């Protein structure tokens, strides 16, 4: 199937250059531009250039030069954006998309998006705990577990519940940043009949530390 | 060397309304061919990739259902929700393809709805937790509206003031409410020297705070 596959979170360290990838499928490689777009996190999307694997032309958006450079190895149907001795303002989401070759002038379908975060620091892992109710209840109707993610770095982290089989009832908040290090949060509710009668687990990933983490919710 | 501007920056209306949005380009998208304006419009969910919904300022792509409308023409257009529905939460991008590309600042959508109070829920730290000299008391705030909630922490009934963090979710897309979550954060020393731990939630459904609370030996 038409499909764009782009390489996971990564931490760079300051003046290095980052090379990312953009795995194309299910489409005539040679036959649609791939165009690269930056997001920071909460904030706009903006161009950064184009490139048309046939031919290998590359057009830029002014604010990039010097700094991105497009390339398309056809032989990997593989198109990959090099940003140059990076910084901090460098860090940021970075998508592909096929730029229909067509005539409708219109990214159609979309990688899933590489963040990166420039930064030196070390990349940490972070500790999953469970959160059970205290021994006293109301509204027993429903119940509220919950999973803490503290002290990892960089972002994102990713979060499900029974392996995404727990879909309803689930808030995960985002993350805010404690001396260097992120912490976030989510919740599940259930039926109060359910739990712990049937199994609930938080299932945590941080792909910059390749971290997973299944917390069963126990309670107590 | 072309640039875009949308407005408004922000909106909000309630389930069933009718919307509308505006894209202007410093110069003319439009070549020849017709119509063509080389005008999209993108939809941008948290947490998600951009989709396309509708290309040539007016041509809706496919799988794009019909009360999202694409108008206009030269450096003047328009996107329209009519019964916008609580999934359609998102930021909406317009893109130039006139000549390379310059996306719009784009134009968040809020919905509005019906007050309702938040569900809280308190949660004393967890025993591995407390084993690496951290503690951490977290209070859920869910399923509210409006946005405005203010929470109080309390150690033994003294309001708490400092270690405490606080973050909103995105609106939810299935009934268009919000949660919170505030968490105190302790060294396990300092946990240790008091008994009853307490968030108070005041938000504008109730001029009485909720309150939830446990404590230590509990």
């Amino acid at each position: 199937q038409v499909q764009l596959q782009q390489s996971g979170p990564e931490l760079v360290k300051p003046g290095t250059s980052v090379k990312m990838p953009c795995k194309a499928s299910g489409y005539i490689f040679t036959d649609y531009v791939i165009s690269w777009v930056k997001q920071r996190t909460g904030q706009g999307l903006e161009w950064i250039g184009e490139i048309f694997p046939r031919s290998g032309s590359t057009y830029y958006n002014e604010k990039f030069k010097g700094k991105a450079t497009l390339t398309a190895d056809k032989s990997s149907n593989t198109a990959y954006m090099q940003l140059s001795s990076v910084t901090s303002e460098d860090s940021a989401v970075y998508f592909c998309a096929r730029d229909y070759y067509g005539t409708s002038f219109a990214m159609d379908y979309w990688g899933q998006g590489t963040s990166v975060t420039v930064s030196s620091a070390k990349t940490t892992p972070p500790s999953v705990y469970p959160l059970a109710p205290g021994s006293a209840a109301q509204t027993n109707s429903m119940v509220t577990l919950g999973c803490l993610v503290k002290g990892y770095f960089p972002e994102p982290v990713t979060v499900t519940w029974n392996s995404g089989s727990l879909s309803s009832g689930v808030h995960t908040f985002p993350a805010v940043l404690q001396s260097d290090l992120y912490t976030l949060s989510s919740s599940v509710t259930v039926p109060s009949s359910t739990w712990p009668s049937e199994t609930v687990t938080c299932n945590v990933a941080h792909p910059a530390s390749s971290t997973k983490v299944d917390k069963k919710i126990v309670p107590r | 060397d072309i640039v875009m501007s949308q407005s408004p920056s922000s909106l909000a209306v309630s389930a069933g309304e009718k919307v509308t949005m505006s894209c202007k380009s410093s110069q003319s998208l439009l070549n020849s061919r017709t119509r063509k304006n080389y005008l999209a419009w993108y939809q941008q969910k948290p947490g998600q990739s951009p989709k396309l919904l509708i290309y040539w300022a007016s041509t809706r792509e496919s799988g794009v259902p019909d009360r999202f409308t694409g108008s206009g023409s030269g450096t003047d257009f328009t996107l329209t929700i009519s019964s916008v529905q609580a999934e359609d939460l998102a930021v909406y991008y317009c893109k130039q393809s006139f000549y390379l590309r310059t996306f719009g600042g784009g134009t968040k959508l809020d919905i509005k709805r019906a007050d309702a109070a938040p569900t809280v829920s308190i949660f004393p730290p967890s025993s591995e937790q407390l084993t690496s000299g951290g503690a951490s008391v977290v209070c859920f705030l869910n399923n509210f509206y409006p946005k405005d909630i203010n929470v109080r922490w309390k150690i033994d009934g003294s309001e708490r003031q400092n270690g405490v963090l606080n973050s909103w979710t995105d609106q939810d897309s299935k009934d268009s409410t919000y949660s919170m979550s505030s968490t105190l954060t302790l060294t396990k020393d300092e946990y240790e020297r008091h008994n009853s731990y307490t968030c108070e939630a005041t938000h504008k459904t109730s001029t009485s705070p909720i309150v939830k609370s446990f404590n230590r030996n509990e």
